[PDB]
């Protein structure tokens, strides 16, 4: 439209284009109406490349823009209304200055090029701030901080310095109910867990270099907690074989030429169920009113559904011994399994050692774990606590009973 | 084994003597070529009308 | 300077002064590069408005590393410090507690469908003579019983 | 900094000032005090790290908790008998576990594809429906692989990265024994689109100049056994 | 070997690296005029020969464009981080919010988690049921004895 001052604004024409479109985005932005404008002109400046002076230099405006709009979105409802646009258009950030699309599969962006060199900055500013609450957050809050590190990891290559986090074992890993409900065998049986689980599952390294008091320490706080789950988990087969045998054998002994097969013991649905239509439309009815008790706006400030809170003794009592939910046994061997394997390979291969030492050293010169003296008597009580826990006692055990979850836990720690 | 024959036809277009290397992909052809004729064989050479023989005794 | 929002608009009208400023010496500039006497009053307002935008400057960057330090300040507070005043802990937790009590039944009621069901003997009898091999997995209970379970 | 005039001057009266020594560091331009090359190394260490790295959790024994969760879930999901009608459930359930502890896009898609692979035989269905909803799906530029012409386009080529990765270790002795349900499972994802062709057949272990060389080695001993023939041994010696 | 002093000294700089593109542009741009001006009131002046601008009045229209231009990029830039402070607050107090009152939402869960329990009895006592068909069963099939 003014298309007068065509000497006068001949100085900067680029700069003049970058500078009204932000002031739109951002009169526009301060909805359903806003969020069409921004995007109309986002894609607006994509398109109207070719046109400007300089080609490449849409790169660093594009971007520009789409940082002003991440900014000032209201709530992360409006957030997450909104990032299935950044989602589509994704292979157009992969291009940092070519005006020619890319092969899909290949992205030509670094951590400190000229494009992320404050943008990445930026979005990690936000994503460590979303990850510093830790109390007050909304389900909308996490699927927010997924959304966001799902897109940054896919923007980078795989192979990029910045794209795979170098050695940094992850504390603040707690799943207590966020300082809320937080208060005999009970009692016994939480110290204990939650003794084992601090020294060994939350710092490896530590008591995987120690002193020969805290490896047996930790060893005769850790055994009975072991054979207390073992045996459970025996009692559960046990009922599971035990219900099967005797329909088999009744079974077999009711026809004429059956001869069962004892071997196959794979869960099935049961007759009179498999071919019902009332009891599927109840529990398909039961269902959606649960899930939409869970998706509403009223209830998003609920824990997963898998935590433990180590905090409340006696849920957790509640949640480990029952024999009819086996789940949080199962989490708490994978636990132990990833773990000692990674102790294991730390104490024998003498060749990780040297990395961990080095990623220890360069974050901190100044240090206390030894790194070299693994004189013998330690080294020996260690390395032969993981093969007792690890391989003699676990594995040993869900060779015979559940061959399923075996090929699991063996297939995840190769 | 899977069904999905076009990418091992577009392979052993290129490179024929592979299948010097092992058998089976030779009988695994043939099971799907076997399939994918089979009911053209049955229209003719009328076995439909006689595949009714092919049951168990009772005990 | 005390709150992050506050010390951002302290530094937008840090701004302000500096812009009249710039704007007023870069017009006295063009009158004195123009193509005497109105050139030589110009010579000595430029001397007269540099008397006054170093000092103005100097204020937009003490400002800036003020912002700066009040932000950092701010983003220490964890979300626990911020929860510690809430009024009925009680309600909390019996809300929390509840949750877990819902999610462990539900685990048992889906363990308890298929994987610990317990079925029917299975005893089999076909009718039709034509029948000469029996699947042994499409056997079903009869009608009448069917509905009582 | 402001004035107009300076020099070194401003340097050495810093150097020689040590009260407000960290002040210095803090805002103005320091490069020159914290001159120790130890000191200089290790502040280009702990810019990358702390400013540009993304803080996630990639390796099964860095976020243990995390991952434990997620993959009890998964077996939860091939033990459910409506599992089929609660798909976007778990997608839900999958999407507040990864948010919660930061665990990484690649790593997760392993994990997933692992302990599905060890249930494929008769998981397949609900496999297959949760990988088509969940945005790990290329939805935009699906793959084809049922016609010549487009037997190397599309895809999502993470995906082909793992699995190619995953395919190519065969010398440990545990995995020898999973090889074959690992293969199946992508064998069926390779035909749904999910991966194109060509980018898991460039990139599995035996290159293709090796597998030439056994096909040269074959033709020719095959040949000269053919033509020549051997004297099998009865009684000889 | 370093000292903790200096360790510490490396890691406060590494905590404060600001890299905000839109002030240093501004910041510039104000010394390239105080370089000028400042000149001109020495009365060096010269034809550019070391970097001090250029008299020419030419370019003196183009240092007017990029002060108008680098200047309204900074204020928009404050203005925009102001606003996105403004409302994550707002946020945050608003799940605070939602914390004090959740006694409102102790009923519906109470009522699923005893809905839940019913189902679970009516399910384990059908089990009970269908072990009593089979054990008859059973007697009736080992030899006569009604």
């Amino acid at each position: 439209e003014p298309l007068e001052k065509n000497i006068s604004a001949i100085h900067d024409r680029d700069s003049l284009i970058d500078i009204i479109l932000k002031r739109f985005i951002i009169d526009s932005m301060t909805l359903e109406k806003g969020l069409l404008n921004s995007c109309i002109g986002l894609d607006f400046v994509y398109n109207s490349r070719f046109n400007r002076s300089n080609p490449a230099s849409w790169g660093n405006t594009f971007f520009e823009l789409f940082s002003t709009i991440i900014d000032l979105l209201n709530s992360p409802s409006t957030f997450l209304k909104f990032w299935p646009y950044a989602e589509s258009r994704i292979e157009w950030f992969k291009m940092n200055t070519s005006v020619e699309p890319v092969s899909l599969g290949e992205s030509n962006l670094i951590s400190y090029k000229q494009p992320l060199y404050e943008k990445l900055r930026h979005w990690n500013d936000i994503l460590a701030k979303l990850e510093n609450n830790d109390i007050l957050n909304t389900v909308k809050h996490y699927n927010m901080k997924y959304k966001l590190e799902n897109f940054l990891s896919e923007l980078l290559p795989i192979n990029e310095e910045s794209n795979f986090n170098r050695s940094a074992s992850i504390s603040a890993l707690q799943e207590s109910d966020n300082e809320w409900n937080r208060s005999s065998s009970d009692v016994i049986f939480a110290a204990d867990y939650n003794f084992v689980f601090y020294h060994l599952i939350i710092c490896p390294i530590e008591f995987a270099f120690s002193d020969l008091e805290y490896k047996n320490d930790v060893d005769r706080s850790l055994s009975p907690l072991l054979d207390a789950i073992l045996e459970i988990e025996e009692n559960f087969y046990s009922k599971i074989k035990m219900n099967n045998r005797t329909r088999y054998s009744l079974e077999e002994a009711l026809n004429t030429e059956y001869y069962a097969n004892y071997d196959v013991m794979t869960p099935k649905l049961p007759v009179y169920m498999k071919h019902s239509n009332a009891m599927k439309m109840d529990r398909n009815e039961f269902w959606a009113n649960l899930q939409n008790i869970k998706e509403s706006d009223d209830y998003t400030l609920r824990p997963t559904i898998m935590d433990i809170s180590l905090s409340n003794t006696t849920c957790l009592y509640k949640q480990l011994t029952q024999e009819d939910d086996d789940y949080y046994r199962k989490q708490f061997i994978l636990q132990l399994c990833f773990t000692t394997n990674l102790i294991r390979n730390l104490i024998s291969s003498d060749e990780t050692r040297n990395f961990y030492k080095s990623c220890y050293l360069r974050e901190n010169p100044l240090s206390d774990i030894d790194f070299e003296n693994l004189d013998e008597v330690n080294k020996k009580r260690g390395l032969n606590l993981c093969s007792y826990i690890c391989d003699n006692r676990v594995l040993k055990f869900y060779k015979i009973k559940d061959p399923d979850f075996y090929r699991v836990i063996r297939k995840l720690m190769s | 084994i899977h069904g999905c024959v076009i990418p091992v036809i577009h392979v052993l277009k290129q490179y024929p003597k592979v299948l010097y290397v092992s058998e089976s992909l030779s009988r695994y052809l043939g099971r799907v070529f076997e399939y994918l004729l089979n009911p053209l064989y049955t229209s003719m050479t009328s076995s439909g009308e006689s595949k009714d023989m092919a049951t168990a005794l009772m005990i | 300077g005390r709150t992050y929002f506050e010390s951002l608009c302290e530094e937008e009208q840090s701004l302000q002064e500096s812009q009249t400023h710039l704007l007023n010496i870069l017009d006295i500039l063009s009158v004195l590069a123009d193509p005497d006497d109105l050139l030589t009053e110009s010579l000595k307002k430029l001397p007269d408005l540099h008397r006054e935008l170093i000092n103005s400057s100097i204020r937009l960057r003490y400002d800036k590393y003020q912002t700066r330090e009040a932000q950092l300040l701010e983003d220490t507070k964890t979300g626990r410090d911020v929860a510690a005043g809430v009024q009925n802990p009680k309600s909390i937790s019996e809300y929390y507690s509840t949750f877990e009590h819902l999610n462990r039944d539900t685990l048992r009621y889906i363990n308890l469908l298929k994987r610990l069901s317990v079925d029917l003997a299975k005893q089999v009898e076909v009718s039709d003579p034509s029948v000469t091999v029996y699947e042994m997995d499409k056997w079903v209970p009869s009608e009448k019983l069917q509905g009582i379970l | 900094t402001v004035p107009n005039i300076n020099d070194l001057t401003t340097i050495s009266l810093c150097k020689l000032i040590p009260s407000l020594h960290e002040e210095l560091f803090k805002f103005s331009w320091i490069s020159s005090k914290l001159l120790n090359k130890e000191q200089t190394t290790l502040l280009r260490h702990l810019l990358k790290k702390s400013k540009y790295e993304l803080k996630k959790y990639n390796l099964l024994v860095e976020n243990s908790v995390g991952y434990g969760q997620l993959v009890a879930l998964l077996i939860l999901a091939y033990y459910d008998p409506d599992n089929f009608s609660k798909v976007s459930a778990y997608l839900k359930e999958i999407y507040h576990i990864m948010g919660k502890y930061s665990l990484d896009s690649i790593r997760t898609l392993d994990v997933i594809l692992n302990v599905s692979s060890q249930f494929i035989t008769e998981g397949y269905k609900f496999f297959i429906a949760l990988l088509r909803k969940s945005d790990s799906w290329p939805s935009s530029h699906v793959a084809n692989n049922s016609n010549y012409s487009s037997l190397n386009e599309g895809g999502n080529m993470i995906a082909a990265n793992i699995i190619s990765f995953n395919l190519s270790q065969y010398n440990e002795e545990v995995d020898k024994e999973n090889y074959e349900r690992y293969m199946d499972m992508c064998c069926i994802l390779l035909k749904n689109g999910f991966v194109n062709f060509y980018s898991i057949w460039d990139n599995v272990k035996p290159e293709m100049e090796f597998l030439q060389e056994y096909i040269q080695n074959l033709e020719t001993e095959l040949e000269e056994e053919s033509t020549k023939g051997v004297e099998n041994p009865l009684a000889m010696a | 070997p370093l000292s903790q002093k200096q360790i510490d000294q490396v890691r406060t700089k590494v905590h404060y690296s600001e890299v905000d593109t839109p002030f240093n542009k501004y910041l510039d741009i104000l010394g390239k005029v105080t370089k000028l001006t400042g000149s001109i009131i020495n009365g060096t002046l010269s034809n550019d020969d070391s970097k001090i601008e250029k008299l020419t009045e030419q370019n003196i229209s183009q240092l007017k464009e990029s002060a108008h231009l680098r200047f309204l990029d900074l204020q928009s830039s404050i203005d925009t981080k102001k606003v996105a402070d403004e409302n994550w607050e707002t946020c945050q107090q608003e799940t605070l919010a939602k914390l004090e009152n959740l006694k409102d939402k102790l009923p519906d869960i109470k009522s699923i988690h005893s809905k839940l329990l019913l189902r679970i009895g009516k399910l384990q006592g059908l089990y009970d049921s269908v072990q009593v068909i089979n054990r008859e069963v059973e007697g009736l099939s080992e030899g006569r004895t009604s």
